[PDB]
């Protein structure tokens, strides 16, 4: 479910912004989706936020 | 398959250290091994440099090598040994046991 | 094959697809760490006790114990001007962007 | 030079005792005490031969 070719850039962008790092066990669950934008669908699995 | 902590038993006699360490005779040190590829799990607490290098490696592995799985937290053990002056010493040695692994 | 050493690593943000949010700089020198980690480690660099022991075990039997790995042991920041997720313009110091020393861990 | 077979265990001993971790030279002489009879054969592994 994680298209590394499609997702690597924008997912890495969010990580170095310190987003998509809170665990869902959730705080940043939403600021992460904001950073991924249209690619939340295609890339949520890359961080398991779904 | 990914960067994780694996077993590593240390036996002091096997390494030639029996002539100076009295106790313990052995301990579980662990070691860090496995792939560091995109995505680095945020439980690997990766540095910004590692996220960038990992992205570059993912885009052109021929030009940029991957980051590497290493210890990121370590804990100590106490050792009773004989020092170069022939004193007997009981000392906590730092950074002897791997507690967490991560891509760096 | 050299011993663990700091080596060139040029980062180009447009090449990485980050020109749509990073305004400046568009490139920088990040460096990377690569090379052999074997007995003897560079002892003046203060390797961890674990890495000393692991390196000794790997010298005892490289078929049984794997070597330590050359990684960044000190890093430094750069400042970046960029557009954040909410369309604010931000000038921020990003930590751990540039390798300053390498070491076997 | 540095005979790895002859030197690895005794030099490692000295390192984890936090000796032999300076450079030309303060800690020079406690490192020599620790390497003992192996000083000639192994001083190059820690760059202390002077
Ligand atoms: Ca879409
Ligand atoms: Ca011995
Ligand atoms: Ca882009
Ligand atoms: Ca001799």
């Amino acid at each position: 479910g994680c298209n590394k070719a499609l997702c690597a850039s924008d997912v890495s962008k969010c990580l170095i912004q310190e987003l998509c790092q809170c665990r869902p066990g959730c705080s940043c669950c939403k600021e992460c989706m904001l950073c991924l934008g249209a690619l939340w669908d295609e890339c949520c699995d890359c961080v398991g936020m779904c | 398959a990914r960067c994780s902590r694996k077993a590593l038993h240390v036996n002091f006699k096997d390494m030639g250290w029996d002539d100076w360490i009295i106790a313990p005779l052995e301990y579980e040190a662990f070691h860090c091994e496995g792939l560091c590829e995109f995505p680095l799990r945020s439980h690997l607490e990766p540095t910004n440099h590692a996220v960038i290098q990992t992205l570059m490696n993912s885009m052109d592995p021929e030009s940029t090598p991957p980051t590497c799985c290493v210890p990121t937290r370590l804990s100590p053990i106490s050792i009773l040994f004989i020092d170069s002056a022939n004193n007997v010493v009981y000392k906590q040695y730092e950074d002897m046991v791997v507690e967490s692994c991560g891509c760096r």
